[PDB]
């Protein structure tokens, strides 16, 4: 028994959290940790070293922003502890980690050590009454209400497709590549350098993310538009300068459909969907093609869904109704799905109790991983 | 004997209801307004409701050994649980507690609301309480309390068991009924202990003692035949319920056979004294055997069982041997008395 389950949606770029039963996540902020770079000289300065959340975003110039999680895998656990601890601070939740069971979203095909050490972190430093690690696609489909269909997500560090059949997420059809939002921003940074504009500071990579979020689009024809000179719209920096982008705005999110530009034998998003559908039972292909759900912030580019339809039509068999849905809460899909899932009475039997974790250990988590 | 713990509510909610009490208005759910859909507010609300669930479960699942204490204690204990669980329902149905529940329902937090009735075992506890509620009211144990005459005990025993006959419709457990029966025999034994105390039985004649003896066996036979009727009663109850093949112990050693066996040994004891003292009256062996008779038997001492065996098995066979050695002469004496001529 506890108060209420807290759905903490992780993400390599933006963490999202709130209590279960909530409508929208009330607490969302970037998943980075910024510590100052300069020298504390004057007294009365910004006290404290590590900053997370709105304060780290505000005084962005001083920090040396780093990410503790990359490609859905935690690289530094200390920064993650401070991030989770920040989630439970007075600025976000104002609660205690002893009276709340925790729903935790997590990307597929990740190492066992993520669930194991993350569970140790929660049940030991936080001592939560109940932890429950789950997928992300299952939650997104629960958020849309329907039940069978694939889920195409592309967050900040991962991207995958999961063919879900009535909740049983088919584990033998989850294609997963590691080319997501942050990497698109990284490649955009490279193209900005090729344009002439240099951005290499860690607290400037964020400006590159801002440019990706408000100045890029997806060309329908990938090559016909490359053979033309666009209008070259400008961009206003926080500094007040001006950057004319040019061709570095459509080729930047082109990476998601062709990771040859980054030099990698992986596949595009369209191939992840088509391979995820084709590596399933032939009796469900039409049902999966009639139900595609997008989620994740990288599915917010202009002309994304339209280009995805064109690509899938080029790869799907002829005269099969393809249908891509795209709800208005792609950033909040996994969190809303967590709010629906954890607010049910079956969640009591679906979690892992603290007592159980102390009895068996990590094997209990891998046992009851679904 | 039963903890009745009230359900505490947050003080600010009490101040709000107090403000509405100054006016006479029903304290609405949306009186808090923005405070309703806030995190710390609902957090504290669930904390209070969660402690309430633990307070209810503190006494609903409570249970003790069915044979612990006397019969009236266990029977009264079930009665206490009945009225106490109704008082828990009283604390559940107050509008203030319902106001907190409305806060959690209006704030879309279904957890504490559904668990307030499901996680609390009060509902099933109250339904089992109601199943045993007529069975516990108007119990004729007082018929057994002031019953000193064995006839009052005969009719009392039959009355109590005929009132207990309503356990066919209320699912009575097996072992519970057997410990119940032994508790009934406990009070039967206690009543009989003081009955033998106020009887002064070690000084009466065999006429009055014979009547009292027959009355004792009357009570015992009412116990045996009516208990077999209760046995057959529970047999058909287990048949109509059709549950399993448990190893149910019917090898009951109650609290009255302990005195019944001593009575039997005294029956044959009086047979020895009957043939002797009733005829011997008819050369000092007459007197001498009554002398040694009373000399080895005048110290029964409130005839409890423990010292009964402890010293009286030796004093008992010693009385037999005192007859014998004392009566040893007559045999060969009779061989004299008549073999000479
Ligand atoms: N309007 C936008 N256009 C393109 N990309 C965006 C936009 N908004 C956010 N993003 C990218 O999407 C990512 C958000 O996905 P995220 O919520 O992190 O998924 P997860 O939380 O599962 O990691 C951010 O890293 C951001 O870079």
């Amino acid at each position: 028994i506890a108060n209420q389950p807290v759905v903490i949606d992780n993400g390599s770029g933006v963490i999202k959290a709130g209590f279960a039963g909530d409508q929208i996540p009330k607490y969302c902020f970037p998943n980075y940790v910024g510590r100052p770079k300069h020298v504390r000289v004057m007294a009365g300065a910004l006290e404290g070293d590590i900053f997370i959340g709105p304060k780290a975003e505000e005084h962005r110039g001083l920090l040396s922003i780093r990410y503790p999680m990359e490609h859905g895998i935690v690289k530094d656990w200390n920064d993650m502890e401070r991030i989770w601890q920040y989630v439970y601070s007075k600025d976000q939740l104002q609660t205690f980690s002893e009276e709340h069971p925790v729903l935790l979203t997590e990307a597929p095909l990740n190492p066992r050590k993520n669930r194991e050490r993350a569970a140790e972190v929660f049940f030991e430093t936080f001592n939560v009454p109940a932890l429950f690690i789950s997928m992300q696609a299952v939650l997104s489909l629960y958020a849309t209400g329907r039940t069978t269909g694939v889920v195409l997500d592309s967050g900040d560090g991962v991207t995958h497709a999961v063919p879900i059949y009535e909740g049983f997420a088919m584990p033998h059809s989850i294609m997963r590549i590691d080319i997501a939002g942050r990497d698109v921003s990284r490649f955009l940074r490279l193209y900005l350098r090729k344009e002439g504009y240099d951005f290499h500071s860690s607290s400037e990579f964020e400006i590159v993310k801002a440019i990706k979020e408000r100045a890029c689009y997806l060309s329908i024809n990938p090559q016909k538009d490359e053979t033309l000179e666009t209008e070259k719209a400008q961009y206003y920096l926080p500094d007040g300068s001006t950057i004319e982008i040019g061709p570095s705005r459509f080729r930047a999110p082109e990476l998601l459909f062709r990771p040859d530009l980054i030099g990698e034998e992986s596949e595009g998003i369209h191939e992840v969907l088509v391979f995820a559908i084709q590596k399933s039972d032939m009796d469900l292909r039409r049902t999966l093609f009639s139900n595609i759900v997008l989620s994740g912030g990288s599915t917010l580019f202009k002309g994304f869904g339209d280009r995805l339809l064109s690509e899938v039509k080029k790869l799907a068999p002829k005269d099969v109704k393809i249908r891509i849905s795209a709800p208005q809460e792609r950033l909040y899909s996994t969190w809303i799905g967590g709010s629906i899932l954890a607010s049910l009475d079956t969640f009591k039997k679906m979690w892992v109790s603290k007592k159980e974790y102390e009895e068996d250990g990590a094997r209990s988590i891998h046992r009851k991983t679904f | 004997e039963i903890p009745e713990i009230s359900l505490p509510i947050h003080p600010m909610i009490t101040n709000v209801a107090k403000q509405c009490y100054e006016r006479g208005e029903k304290p609405k759910v949306t009186d808090f307004g923005d405070k309703v859909e806030d995190p710390t507010f609902l957090n504290q609300l669930q904390s209070g409701v969660n402690r309430w669930i633990r307070e209810i479960q503190k006494v609903t699942k409570l249970d003790r050994d069915p044979a612990s204490g006397t019969a009236l204690q266990e029977i009264s204990f079930w009665l206490n649980l009945e009225r106490a669980l109704y008082r828990i329902q009283e604390k559940r149905e107050s509008p203030e507690v319902l106001l907190t529940l409305d806060i959690l329902k209006h704030g879309k937090r279904f957890h504490a609301t559904v668990s307030f009735d499901t996680d609390t075992g009060l509902k099933q506890a109250l339904e089992t309480v109601n199943d045993y509620n007529p069975l516990m009211k108007d119990f004729p144990l007082n018929d057994l309390l002031s019953a000193t005459e064995l006839d009052k005990i005969r009719q009392a025993l039959v009355a109590i068991f005929t009132h207990l006959r309503k356990i066919r419709n209320t699912k009575y457990p097996i072992q519970r009924a057997l410990r119940l029966v032994e508790a009934i025999s406990r009070d039967l034994s206690s009543q009989l202990l003081k009955v033998l105390g106020t009887r002064k039985l070690m000084h009466v004649a065999y006429e009055e003692f014979e009547k009292v003896m027959v009355a004792c066996f009357e009570v015992f036979q009412t116990w045996d035949d009516e208990y077999e009727k209760l046995q057959v009663l529970l047999r058909d109850i287990v048949k109509r319920k059709r549950e399993e093949n448990l190893k149910m112990v019917w090898r009951i050693n109650p609290a009255h056979r302990k005195l019944q066996a001593r009575l039997d040994q005294m029956r044959k004891f009086r047979r020895q004294h009957e043939q002797l003292r009733a005829v011997i009256v008819r050369a000092n062996a007459i007197e001498e055997v009554n002398l040694a008779y009373e000399n080895v038997k005048e110290v029964d001492g409130l005839d409890v069982s423990k010292e009964g065996t402890e010293a009286w098995e030796a004093a008992m066979k010693r009385y037999d041997e005192r007859i014998d050695r004392v009566e040893t002469r007559i045999t060969a004496r009779l061989r004299d008395q008549l073999g000479t001529a």
